[PDB]
C-alpha cells in the first residue's frame, strides 16, 4: 500500500518499501547515479546518490534506504552539494584524461555529473601519479579501457543476474580491484551488448564502432528490430548514408532496456555485399542492367513460360514487411495464383496451426503474461537463440517466483533450470499425462511455448493436436482470463504473412512452379526451385537467393523504409526510415506494383496511404500500432484449427532438433556482417575461452 | 589567478556557484497584486491566523 | 604584485534595491491602468508590462 | 512592406517552421541568361549537432529575490 | 523539387559496360553519372550545350585553345 | 515625419467580407491596368494578355477562401506585390518567378504515371 | 547581455581591457566615419592619413586576437 | 468468379453490433469451412472495427458487405448471399 | 602501373605515385581509399596534372614503429608528450600506460610504446 | 592564417579524431571521418577544410 | 556542447561609437539561444533620413548618410 | 473542423502540405545515458524522402541533400499543441506515443533474502 | 611570396628577432622525415587536386552465380 513523504517540500506517494530514489524520480526530483540502475539489482557503492534525512545524523543513500512514512527528504542544501563534489573529486582521483579518444564522449554520465555537481577545477597533482589498470580481452564485441572503470559494478549485475554469465567478476582488494574474468575468458552471451550500454564510462565500448563517430553527428531514428519476431525497439543512430550503431529503447511488455547481439552488431552488414543495382543472368554471369530492361525481361518471361494458375509461386522471407507481401500477394493472385509461400522447410504446405484464428500462433500470453508464469512447458524451443530477450524474462521471473520450467526437445544450456524430459513426441504425451501435466494442472498461469521449429515439421499436425487436447481439457491453460497456448516465431515476417492469408492452397502445394518469385528469401535450399523455372529474387544483400536468381532486383532495408512488422503477440509496430536505399535501390511494394504494371494486372494503390488502406482492408490489426489485442474465439480456435484437422496425422520418432544451428548467421544482413562471422569463430563452445571449466 | 578562487583548502564552488544562484523572474499577474493589497505583505501583514487568513487567501486565488 | 585580491560577489546582489523600486513602480502602473496591464515582471534592473 | 528580404521572397524567416536554408536558391542561366530561383540543392548538408544536448539539467531553480513587500503573506500558524 | 528532365531513368549503362546511377533530384549538385567531351564548347552551339548538360551534373569535358574564351562555360 | 511611398496602402483589416470583396476587385482592375507597365519596365519576351492570364490564375488560386482575415493577410500581401511590381523595385529575374510557363519546355521526360516515377525514383 | 544571464562577473583586468580596447575601436570608428564623410564630402587626404593610424591600432588588435579585423576577443566571461 | 478462394472477417471484440457476427464465428465456423473447404478463412479482430466480411473470388476481384445486423441468421443469409454475388 | 577505367580504357600511372605514401605501399585503414581507386575515380581533374607537385606526405603509421620502445621499472609509465624546449604545454594529455603484461604497449595520442624492462 | 595538421617528434601525426574542431566550428567548414587503424589507433581517414567556408576564427 | 545559460531574456545595451548598440537575447535553458535581435543604431537612422533630408539638396544627403556613419551590415544584419 | 488554414499565408511550399508526413514523438530516454532531460519536449520532424535525403559527393566526398528539412526540428510543450500547429500548417502526422519505465518495488535487502531450497544463482554483489 | 621559405616568412614580417639561420639547435623542429619545400602552384599543373580520401560507404555484391543442382 501506498505511504506518505515529502521531498524538497513536494509530498509523493509511492508503495511501502521502495527505495528513495524511486520517490524522488516520481515527484520530478533529479538525484545522481553511477551504479543504480531500475533494472538491476541495488548497489550502493558509487555514493553519489546521498541526500539528506531529518531521521538520520549523516547523509544516507537514496538508492538503498528504504521509504518510510513521514520522513523529510532534502536534495538541495550545503552537506549534499559538498558530499557530492567530494566525491566526484575522489572519482576523478584516478580517472585517465582519455575524454579526446573515448567513445562515450559526449554521452558520458560522469563528464554531465561533474559539470553539475561537482567542482570545476581538480587538486590532484600527486608526483606519484594515477593508477593504471591493463586492458581484458572479453571477446570481439566489446572492446575494454579499463582504467576508465569507476567500479559500479553493473556488467557484474548485469551478466550475473539478468543473462546467466557468472564469468565476470570483480577481483583483487581495494585500490587494485579490477572488473574481468580472472583468467583470459570471452563474455560469451547472446545479450553482451547491453554491458556496453549500461557502463556510465567509455570501459566497456563498442568495437566494430569503436572511433566510427560522436553523439552529436548522429541523427537518431526510433525504429524496430527485425533479426527477431520480438519486435525489439530500438534507436537507430546514423551519419548520413551511413547506420553507424543501433541501441535499445525502452519498451517494457517487448524487450525491457534489452537488445541481443545480433540487432546490435549486424548493422555492419548494411553496408557490404548489398545489391545496388539490377542484375540479369545471360548465362553464368551476372550482367547489370537498367530497371526498365530487368522488369522488361520478367515480362517477357512471364509470357515466353505462360504460367498456368498455381505455377506462378511467391515466396517471402524474413525480415520482409507486411506492405511488401500484401503487394506481392495481391499480384500473385491478379496472376491467378494461390501459391504464396514462406521460406520454411515445409512452406510448400500450409501450417499445422492453420491461420483462421490469430490465436494459433501468437504468443497469446503476452511478453509481459511470463512475468505472471507459475509454470512453464517449452515444446521445440531454444528461446536463448530463439527470443533472447524473452529468455532473459524467463529467467526474471524464475529469480523471484516459484516457477518451474520443463521441456520437450534438445536438451539446452540455458540460463535457468529447466528440467528436461525428453525429445520426441512420446515423451511429450508422456509429459503431459503424467507429471508435468498436473504441474500445469494446479497453476494459475500456465504457459505452453511451442516453437516454429515444430510448424517446420511433417509431423506437426501430430503436436499441435496433442497440445490441443490438453489444452481445451485443462481449464488452467485456456480461461476467460488467460490463454497458455503460445507459439514462438523466430523470424518477424511470418506473424504478419499469417495475419494478411500469405499461406498457400493444397491445390498449390503439389504444383510444380514455373516462376518462382522469392521476396528476401535466402533459405531456399537449390531443391524447391526447379532447374528450369525463371526466378526473380528481390532483396537487399546477396547472400543466397540471389545466387540462384535470373533476374535481381535491388530493394530497401529495415533501416530504409517506414515498414509495419508484427512480432509474436501479435503487436504491430511501425519502422521509421534512417536513411534512403542505396543506388538504384527502390522501395519493395513500389517495385511490385511497377512488374504488376509491367504485366497484364495493375494493383489498385499508388501511395503509402492507400497500401495503409488495403492494410486496413486485409486486417485492422495492422494499423492498431503498438496494441495487443486480447481474442474472444479461444475455445473456438484450439477446437478449429489444432486440434480438428491434425488427428489423420501420424508422430515420427525423429527427435526434435535445434531450429537454429548459429544464433549468429541466420539472415542476409548477418551473414553478410563481418563482425557476426567473428563472433561465430569465436563465441564457439569448442573454444576453451567459452567454456569455464568447474 | 586570484587567492579565493585558488585556494585549495577552503574553496567549495557551491559557495561561487553565481550562475546556478540565478535570479528568477517575478511575475505578478492581477490576482497576486490584489492579494498584496486585499491582504498585506510578509513585511506588512494585514491577513488573519490560521486556516481563516488561508482561505481568505483562496478566495483571491 | 605577489598575489591578486578578488572578492566572490553575487552580481544580482548590486540590483536588489532598484529590484524593489522597478517592483513598487510597476504595481503604480498596474494600479493606474488596470484595464490595461495583464501583469508585469522583474528581472535584474529590467521592468517588463 | 519587407525591408530585409528578396523582393519576391515567400516565406517569414525567423518562424521556427522555416529552415535555416529556405527553400529556394539561386544561379546564373546562360540559356536564359538570367538569374533563376531554383529550388535547394546543398553539396554540403546542414549539420545541426543540437543532439548533443546535455541530458543533464544543467542549472536548478535560480533564487528568489522578490523583496519581502511583494511575498503574500504567509498567515501565522495559529 | 528538382527533376532530371533528361534521363527516363536513374540507373543507366554505357554500351561500354559501365553503370551510371544518377545521384540527387536533379539540381546543381546532382549528377547523372554521365561524362561528356564537347570539342566545340567554346561556341555558339557549344555553350548551350555544355550550359543543358552540366545543368544536372553531366561531367563536361571542355577542350580549349583560348583560355579566355571558355570562362563563361565554368 | 516618415512618408509612404508612392502606392502604398495602410494597413486596415476589414470586418466584413463584402468591402474586402471590393477591395479585392480593385486590386484586381489595378494590377490590369498596370501589366503594360510590367511589360514595358522588365523586358518581357511575351503577351499583356498572358500577364494578365497570370494574374487571373494567382487570384482564382484563393478564390475560395472563407475565413476573413486569411482573405485580409492575402489582400495586403497583393497591394504589397502590387507595390513592388509598378514601382520598379523588383528586377527582371523576380518578376519572371511567376512565369515559368514561358520558359522554354525543361526537357523530355516529365512523369505523370507510376512507372515513369519509379524508373525516376519519384513515386 | 550573455553575462547577465549567466550571473557571472567579469575580472577586474578583463573590464580594463575590455574599455581600453572598446575605446581604441572606437578611435578606429571615428577615423573611419569622419575621414569617409570628408571623403564623399570631397576631402580625400584625412581619409589616407587617419588610415595608417588605423593600421597602428590593428596592428595592436592583431597582436591581443591575431585578426586584423575580426578578433573574438571579447566573448562571454 | 471460378470458386471463392478467400473469405475474410472483421469484428469488434465486445462491440454491440458484432455479436452477432461472434456468433456465427463460435458455431458456423466449421460448417462454412467444410462447405467451403478449398477456402481461406480468416476471422481478423480489432477493437473498433465495424462488422464488414470481405470475399475474394479470382485475378483478385473482391466484394464486401457489411454485417450490421440483428441476428446469426441474417449473417449467415447476407454471407450466402457475397458468395453467391460472385 | 596501368588502371583499368569503368570505361574500359587504360590509366598509366608511374609506381612512385601509386603508393600510398613514400614509405608505405599499402593503406592503413578499412575505409581508406587506394590511389588507384582514386585515380580510376577521378582521373579527369588529375589528367594534364603535375603528380610529382601534389601533397605526398609521410605516413605516421610506418614513423612510429621505427622508434624505439622506452623501458620501465614498474607497472606504470607516464607519458606526457612535451617539448621540454620551449615553454607552455605543446603536448598531449597526461596518460597512465599499465605495462604488467608481457608485450609492449602504446599511449593513445602518440603511439609510444612501453615495457616492463623484460 | 592557412591551416595545418601538425606531428609529433615521432613522425606520427597528432590528431585523434576526437572531433572538437568539427564541433565547435561556426562555419561547419571541417569534415571528418575515422575509424580504428591497423595498429590499433584512432586516427582520421577523412579531414577536410571548406577554406570558402572557414571564418578564420 | 556548450554552457547552458538560464532561462530567461535581457535587452542590454552599450554607447557604441555609431551609438546605442543592443542586443535582445532569449534563453531557453538551452546552449544554444531561443531569440537574438540586435538593435542596429544605423537601421533607426536610416529610417530617420526621410524625416532629416526632406527638403534638402543632393549633395546634402551625401553628408546626412555620412554623419548618420552608415555601415550596413548592422543596417541590415 | 474549423481550424483556420495559415498554410495560405505561410508562404511555404505546397509539397509540405500535399506530400510530406511529420512525426510527433518524445525523445526516447538514451540507454547510454541515465539522465532525462531531452526527453518532456515533444520534438516535431520531418519524415525521409528517398531520392533527396542524402547522396556521396564525386568531388571530396561530402554528403549532399535536396531536402530542406532535414535538420528541422521544432520543439513543443505538449502533444496537444504540437497537433494544433500541424494542422494549422496542413502537415499530415503520425503520433509516436511514449513509453515509460514501469514501477516496480526495489529493494536492497532483496539482495540476501534466505534461500530454503537450492541457490537459485551465486549474487556477487 | 610563396617561394619564401617559411622560418624567413616569419622574419620577414617581424615575429621573430632571430633568423633561423641563427636559430639555437634545440629551438628547431625535429623531423622524422625529409623536408620538402614546395611553393604556391596555382595557374600550374602542379594545383592541388583535391580527392576523398575516402571510400564509398556502401560496398556493393560482386555477382556470382550458383547453379539449380
Ligand atoms: N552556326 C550555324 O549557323 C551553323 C553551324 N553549323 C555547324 O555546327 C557547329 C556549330 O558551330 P557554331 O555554332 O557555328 O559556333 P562556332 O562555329 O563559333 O563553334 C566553333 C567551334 O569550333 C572550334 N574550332 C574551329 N576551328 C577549330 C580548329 N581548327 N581547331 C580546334 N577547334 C576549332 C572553335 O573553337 P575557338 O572558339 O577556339 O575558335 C569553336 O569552339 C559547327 O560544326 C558548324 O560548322 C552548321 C550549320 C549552321
Ligand atoms: S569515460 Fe567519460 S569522463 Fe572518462 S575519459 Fe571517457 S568521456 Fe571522459
Ligand atoms: S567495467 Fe564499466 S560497467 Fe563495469 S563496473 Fe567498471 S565502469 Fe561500471
Ligand atoms: S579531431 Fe580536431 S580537435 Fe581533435 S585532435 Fe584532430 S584536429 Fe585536434
Ligand atoms: S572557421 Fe577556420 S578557424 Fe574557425 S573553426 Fe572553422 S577551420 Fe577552424
Ligand atoms: S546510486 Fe546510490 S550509491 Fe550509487
Ligand atoms: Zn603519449
Amino acid at each position: 500500500a501506498e505511504i506518505e513523504l515529502t521531498i524538497d517540500g513536494h509530498k509523493v506517494s509511492i508503495e511501502a518499501g521502495s527505495a528513495l530514489i524511486q520517490a524522488c524520480e516520481k515527484a520530478g526530483v533529479t538525484v545522481p547515479r553511477y551504479c543504480y540502475h531500475d533494472k538491476l539489482a541495488i548497489a550502493g557503492n558509487c555514493r553519489m546518490c546521498l541526500v539528506d534525512v531529518e531521521r538520520a545524523p549523516k547523509p544516507v543513500a537514496s538508492c538503498a534506504y528504504p521509504v518510510a512514512p513521514g520522513m523529510v527528504v532534502r536534495t538541495d542544501t550545503e552537506r549534499v552539494k559538498q558530499a557530492r563534489e567530494n566525491v566526484m573529486e575522489m572519482m576523478l582521483q584516478n580517472h585517465p584524461l582519455d575524454c579526446p579518444v573515448c567513445d562515450q564522449g559526449g554521452e558520458c554520465d560522469l563528464q554531465d555529473q561533474s559539470m553539475r555537481y561537482g567542482r570545476d577545477r581538480g587538486r590532484f597533482t600527486e608526483i606519484t601519479g594515477k593508477r593504471s589498470t591493463e586492458d581484458k580481452n572479453i571477446g570481439p564485441l566489446v572492446k575494454t579501457s579499463m582504467n576508465r572503470c569507476i567500479h559500479c559494478t553493473r556488467c557484474v549485475r548485469f551478466a550475473n543476474d539478468i543473462a546467466g554469465a557468472p564469468e565476470l567478476g570483480s577481483s583483487g582488494r581495494g585500490n587494485d580491484m579490477q572488473i574481468g574474468t580472472y583468467l583470459e575468458k570471452n563474455l560469451n552471451t547472446e545479450l553482451s551488448g547491453n554491458v556496453i550500454d549500461l557502463c556510465p564510462v567509455g570501459a566497456l565500448t563498442n568495437k566494430p564502432y569503436a572511433f566510427r563517430a560522436r553523439p552529436w553527428e548522429l541523427k537518431k531514428t526510433e525504429s524496430i528490430d527485425v533479426m527477431d519476431a520480438v519486435g525489439s525497439n530500438i534507436r537507430i543512430d546514423s551519419k548520413g548514408v551511413e547506420v553507424m550503431r543501433v541501441i535499445p529503447r525502452v519498451h517494457e511488455d517487448v524487450n525491457e532496456e534489452w537488445i541481443n547481439d545480433k540487432s546490435r552488431f549486424a548493422c555492419d552488414g548494411l553496408k557490404t555485399q548489398r545489391l545496388t543495382t539490377p542484375l540479369i543472368r545471360v548465362g553464368d554471369k551476372f550482367v547489370n542492367a537498367t530497371w526498365d530492361d530487368a522488369l522488361s525481361t520478367i515480362a517477357k518471361a512471364y509470357q515466353q513460360k505462360a504460367p498456368k494458375g498455381d505455377e506462378f509461386k511467391a515466396v517471402a522471407g524474413a525480415l520482409v514487411e507486411v506492405e511488401s507481401m500484401v503487394a506481392l500477394k495481391d499480384m500473385t493472385n491478379a496472376l491467378g495464383s494461390e501459391n504464396t509461400t514462406t521460406d520454411t522447410p515445409n512452406g510448400n504446405s500450409a501450417p499445422a496451426h492453420g491461420i483462421t484464428f490469430r490465436s494459433n500462433y501468437l504468443f497469446n500470453s503476452s511478453i509481459a503474461g511470463i512475468e505472471d508464469a507459475d509454470a512453464i512447458l517449452l515444446v521445440g524451443t531454444n528461446p536463448r537463440r530463439e527470443a533472447a530477450v524473452m529468455n532473459a524474462r524467463i529467467r526474471k521471473a524464475w529469480l523471484r517466483q516459484e516457477l518451474e520450467i520443463a521441456s520437450v526437445g534438445p536438451t539446452l544450456d540455458a540460463t535457468f533450470d529447466v528440467a528436461e524430459l525428453g525429445n520426441t513426441h512420446a515423451d511429450l504425451e508422456k509429459a503431459l499425462s503424467g507429471e508435468f501435466g498436473e504441474v500445469l494442472k494446479n497453476a494459475k498461469n500456465p504457459l505452453i511455448i511451442v516453437g516454429s521449429g515444430i510448424t517446420d515439421r511433417e509431423d506437426a499436425g501430430a503436436f499441435f493436436n496433442t497440445i490441443g487436447k490438453f489444452v481445451e481439457s485443462t481449464p488452467s491453460v485456456l480461461n476467460e482470463n488467460w490463454n497458455g497456448y503460445n507459439v514462438l516465431q523466430r523470424s518477424a515476417s511470418r506473424a504478419g504473412a499469417y495475419d494478411i492469408g500469405f499461406t498457400p492452397s493444397d491445390e498449390a502445394s503439389k504444383t510444380t512452379p514455373k516462376m518462382v518469385w522469392l521476396l528476401g528469401a535466402d533459405e531456399v535450399a537449390a531443391s524447391d526451385i526447379p532447374a528450369d523455372a525463371f526466378v526473380v529474387y528481390q532483396g537487399h544483400n546477396g547472400d543466397v537467393g540471389a545466387q540462384f536468381a535470373d533476374v535481381v532486383l535491388p530493394g530497401a532495408a529495415y533501416t530504409e523504409k517506414a515498414g509495419t512488422y508484427v512480432n509474436t503477440e501479435g503487436r504491430s509496430q511501425i519502422s521509421r526510415a534512417a536513411t534512403g536505399p542505396p543506388g538504384g535501390a527502390r522501395e519493395d511494394w513500389k517495385i511490385l506494383r511497377a512488374v504488376s504494371e509491367y504485366l497484364g494486372v495493375a494493383l489498385p494503390y499508388e501511395d503509402a496511404y492507400e497500401v495503409r488502406d488495403r492494410l486496413a482492408e486485409i486486417s485492422p490489426s495492422l494499423v492498431r500500432y503498438d496494441l495487443v489485442e486480447p481474442t474472444v474465439f479461444g475455445d473456438v480456435a484450439v477446437q478449429h484449427s489444432l486440434v480438428g484437422p491434425n488427428g489423420s496425422v501420424t508422430p515420427s520418432s525423429a527427435p526434435l532438433t535445434e531450429t537454429i544451428e548459429n544464433f549468429y548467421m541466420t539472415d542476409s544482413i548477418s551473414r553478410s556482417s563481418p563482425t557476426m562471422a567473428k563472433s561465430s569463430i569465436a563465441f564457439n563452445k569448442d573454444n576453451k575461452k567459452n567454456q569455464a571449466f568447474a | 589567478s586570484s587567492y579565493p578562487t585558488n585556494d585549495i583548502a577552503e574553496n567549495p564552488y557551491w559557495k561561487r556557484d553565481h550562475r546556478r544562484a540565478y535570479p528568477q523572474t517575478a511575475f505578478f499577474d492581477q490576482k497576486t497584486v490584489t492579494g498584496l493589497l486585499e491582504l498585506g505583505s510578509e513585511a506588512t501583514p494585514r491577513i488573519a491566523d490560521g486556516e481563516a487568513g488561508t482561505k481568505a487567501l483562496a478566495n483571491i486565488a | 604584485v605577489d598575489e591578486v585580491y578578488e572578492p566572490i560577489v553575487n552580481p544580482a546582489d548590486r540590483y536588489l534595491q532598484h529590484v524593489s523600486d522597478l517592483h513598487q513602480y510597476a504595481k503604480y502602473i498596474m494600479a493606474a491602468l488596470p484595464k490595461y496591464i495583464q501583469g508585469f515582471s522583474v528581472w535584474k534592473d529590467e521592468l517588463t508590462l | 512592406r519587407r525591408i530585409m528580404t528578396d523582393y519576391g521572397f515567400e516565406g517569414h524567416p525567423l518562424r521556427k517552421d522555416f529552415p535555416l536554408t529556405g527553400y529556394t536558391e539561386v544561379r546564373w542561366d546562360e540559356e536564359k541568361r538570367r538569374v533563376v530561383y531554383e529550388p535547394l540543392e546543398l553539396t554540403q548538408a546542414f549539420r545541426n549537432f543540437s543532439a548533443g544536448s546535455t541530458a543533464w539539467e544543467p542549472v536548478g531553480p535560480g533564487r528568489d529575490d522578490r523583496p519581502d513587500s511583494f511575498k503574500l503573506p504567509t498567515p501565522k500558524p495559529e | 523539387m528538382n527533376s532530371f528532365e533528361n534521363l527516363a531513368q536513374d540507373v543507366n549503362i554505357t554500351r561500354s559496360g559501365k553503370t551510371l546511377i544518377a545521384k540527387g533530384t536533379g539540381g546543381r549538385s546532382s549528377r547523372t553519372g554521365y561524362t561528356a567531351t564537347v570539342f566545340g564548347a567554346n561556341g555558339f552551339l557549344g555553350s548551350y550545350l555544355t550550359a543543358k548538360l552540366a545543368k544536372h551534373g553531366t561531367t563536361v569535358v571542355v577542350p580549349y585553345r583560348e583560355e579566355m574564351a571558355k570562362r563563361h562555360l565554368k | 515625419a516618415i512618408i509612404a511611398t508612392a502606392f502604398a496602402e495602410t494597413v486596415k483589416f476589414s470586418g466584413s467580407k463584402q468591402e474586402l470583396q471590393k477591395r479585392t476587385l480593385a486590386l484586381y482592375r489595378q494590377f490590369l491596368r498596370g501589366a503594360p507597365t510590367f511589360a514595358d519596365l522588365y523586358e518581357v519576351q511575351f503577351s499583356i494578355p498572358t500577364i494578365r492570364t497570370k494574374i487571373r490564375q494567382e487570384f482564382e488560386r484563393h478564390r475560395f477562401v472563407d475565413d476573413l482575415s486569411i482573405q485580409n493577410v492575402l489582400y495586403a500581401k497583393g497591394h504589397m506585390e502590387y507595390q513592388e511590381c509598378i514601382n520598379f523595385w523588383k528586377q527582371q529575374a523576380q518578376f519572371l518567378k511567376y512565369f515559368p510557363e514561358e520558359d522554354d519546355i525543361q526537357g523530355r521526360h516529365q512523369p505523370s504515371n507510376f512507372v515513369d516515377k519509379f524508373l525516376k525514383n519519384r513515386a | 547581455a550573455v553575462e547577465k544571464l549567466l550571473n557571472v562577473e567579469v575580472p577586474l583586468r578583463g573590464k580594463y581591457i575590455r574599455t581600453m580596447f572598446g575605446e581604441i575601436t572606437r578611435v578606429l570608428n571615428h577615423l573611419m566615419s569622419v575621414c569617409s564623410h570628408a571623403m564623399d564630402v570631397g576631402a580625400l587626404t584625412p581619409f589616407l592619413w587617419g588610415f595608417e593610424e588605423r593600421e597602428k591600432l590593428m596592428e595592436f588588435y592583431e597582436r591581443v586576437s591575431g585578426a586584423r579585423l575580426h578578433a573574438a576577443y571579447v566573448r562571454p566571461g | 468468379s471460378a470458386a471463392l478462394r478467400e473469405i475474410r472477417f472483421h469484428l469488434c471484440q465486445n462491440g454491440s453490433s458484432s455479436a452477432p457476427l461472434r456468433q456465427f464465428v463460435k458455431n458456423q465456423i466449421g460448417a462454412f469451412q467444410k462447405a467451403n473447404p478449398s477456402t481461406k478463412v480468416l476471422v481478423r479482430e480489432a477493437n473498433g472495427v465495424k462488422p464488414i466480411v470481405f470475399a475474394r473470388f479470382d485475378h483478385g476481384h473482391e466484394s464486401k458487405i457489411g454485417l450490421d445486423v440483428s441476428s446469426e441468421k441474417e449473417v449467415a443469409e447476407r454471407v450466402k448471399s457475397l458468395i453467391e454475388a460472385k | 602501373k596501368s588502371i583499368i577505367s569503368y570505361n574500359g580504357n587504360t590509366i598509366e600511372i608511374p609506381e612512385e605515385y601509386t603508393k600510398q605514401a613514400p614509405n608505405r605501399d599499402s593503406t592503413w585503414a578499412p575505409a581508406q581509399a587506394s590511389k588507384t581507386e582514386i585515380y580510376k575515380n577521378n582521373m579527369v581533374r588529375f589528367e594534364q596534372k603535375d603528380l610529382s607537385k601534389q601533397p605526398m606526405p609521410y605516413a605516421g603509421i610506418e614513423l612510429i614503429a621505427q622508434q624505439p620502445v622506452r623501458f620501465v621499472h614498474g607497472n606504470t609509465a607516464v607519458c606526457d608528450g612535451a617539448n621540454h624546449n620551449g615553454p607552455g604545454a605543446q603536448g598531449h594529455p597526461k596518460i597512465f600506460i599499465n605495462v604488467d603484461a608481457p608485450g609492449s604497449h602504446a599511449c593513445q595520442y602518440c603511439g609510444t610504446r612501453y615495457e616492463k624492462e623484460h | 592564417g592557412e591551416h595545418a595538421l601538425r606531428r609529433y617528434p615521432s613522425g606520427e601525426e597528432r590528431c585523434i579524431a576526437c572531433k572538437l574542431c568539427e564541433a565547435i566550428c561556426p562555419a561547419l567548414a571541417i569534415t571528418i571521418d575515422a575509424e580504428e587503424r591497423i595498429d590499433g589507433s584512432r586516427r582520421t581517414t577523412k579531414y577536410d577544410i571548406d577554406m570558402t567556408k572557414c571564418i578564420y576564427c | 556542447k556548450g554552457y547552458s545559460v538560464p532561462p530567461g531574456e535581457t535587452y542590454t545595451a552599450i554607447e557604441a561609437p555609431k551609438g546605442e548598440m543592443g542586443v535582445y537575447v532569449v534563453s531557453d535553458g538551452s546552449e544554444r539561444p531561443y531569440k537574438c535581435k540586435i538593435r542596429a543604431p544605423g537601421f533607426a537612422h536610416l529610417g530617420a533620413f526621410d524625416h532629416i533630408a526632406r527638403g534638402h539638396f543632393l549633395p546634402d544627403a551625401v553628408a546626412i548618410i555620412g554623419t548618420m556613419d552608415l555601415v550596413f551590415g548592422e543596417v541590415d544584419r | 473542423d474549423n481550424v483556420p488554414a495559415h498554410e495560405i499565408v505561410s508562404g511555404a511550399p505546397a509539397e509540405l502540405s500535399r506530400n510530406r508526413v511529420v512525426r510527433i514523438y518524445q525523445q526516447a530516454k538514451p540507454a547510454t545515458q541515465s539522465g532525462e532531460y531531452g526527453t518532456f519536449a515533444w520534438r516535431l520532424d520531418w519524415d525521409i524522402v528517398d531520392v533527396a535525403n542524402r547522396w556521396e559527393n564525386d568531388l571530396i566526398g561530402w554528403q549532399s541533400s535536396g531536402d530542406y528539412m532535414q535538420a528541422t526540428q521544432m520543439k513543443f510543450t505538449s502533444k496537444e499543441s504540437a497537433i494544433k500547429f500541424a494542422n494549422k500548417q496542413g502537415w499530415d502526422f503520425y503520433i509516436q506515443e511514449p513509453h515509460h519505465r514501469k514501477f516496480r518495488v526495489k529493494q536492497y535487502a532483496n539482495n540476501f533474502v534466505h534461500s530454503y531450497g537450492k541457490l537459485k544463482h551465486i549474487r556477487t554483489k | 611570396m610563396s617561394q619564401v621559405e617559411p622560418g624567413w616568412h616569419f622574419w620577414l614580417g617581424y615575429g621573430v628577432d632571430t633568423a633561423p639561420c641563427n636559430t639555437p639547435k634545440e629551438k628547431l623542429p625535429i623531423r622524422a622525415y625529409p623536408y620538402k619545400f614546395q611553393p604556391n602552384y596555382t595557374g600550374t599543373p602542379g594545383a592541388f587536386v583535391t580527392y576523398n580520401t575516402l571510400k564509398p560507404k556502401i560496398s556493393a555484391w560482386e555477382p556470382v552465380t550458383k547453379q539449380r543442382s
